[PDB]
């Protein structure tokens, strides 16, 4: 029973009619936030008189 | 005057001699100016940024 039973083709449409749009590009932006903390003090005690 | 002085060690004393004393503080609070310029940090539109 040796015979060819089926096939597949590597066929493409030619998009003169732009039916297929393909991948999209869209511009976006991300924003990051870095607040600055206060840190513990250092003190130099000095005489009051 | 107390409005100009800053944390005086010996202190300051003033007498009110006014019949009335209005107080307009609309521009005093510093956060108001920050908001007026930028309610939120200014960010460029995504297309303008690239």
């Amino acid at each position: 029973d040796l015979a060819v039973i089926g096939f597949e083709l590597d066929t493409r449409f030619t998009n003169t009619n732009r039916r297929q749009r393909g991948h999209l590009l869209q511009t976006r932006a991300l924003q990051f936030r870095h607040p600055i903390p206060m840190h513990a003090p250092v003190t130099l005690p000095m005489d009051t008189m | 005057s107390i409005e100009d002085q800053g944390t005086t060690i010996h202190g300051d004393v003033e007498l009110v001699v006014e019949n009335e004393t209005s107080a307009d503080v609309s521009s005093v609070l510093a956060e108001v100016d920050q908001i007026e310029n930028n309610p939120v940090e200014e960010v460029l539109d995504a297309d303008d940024a690239v």
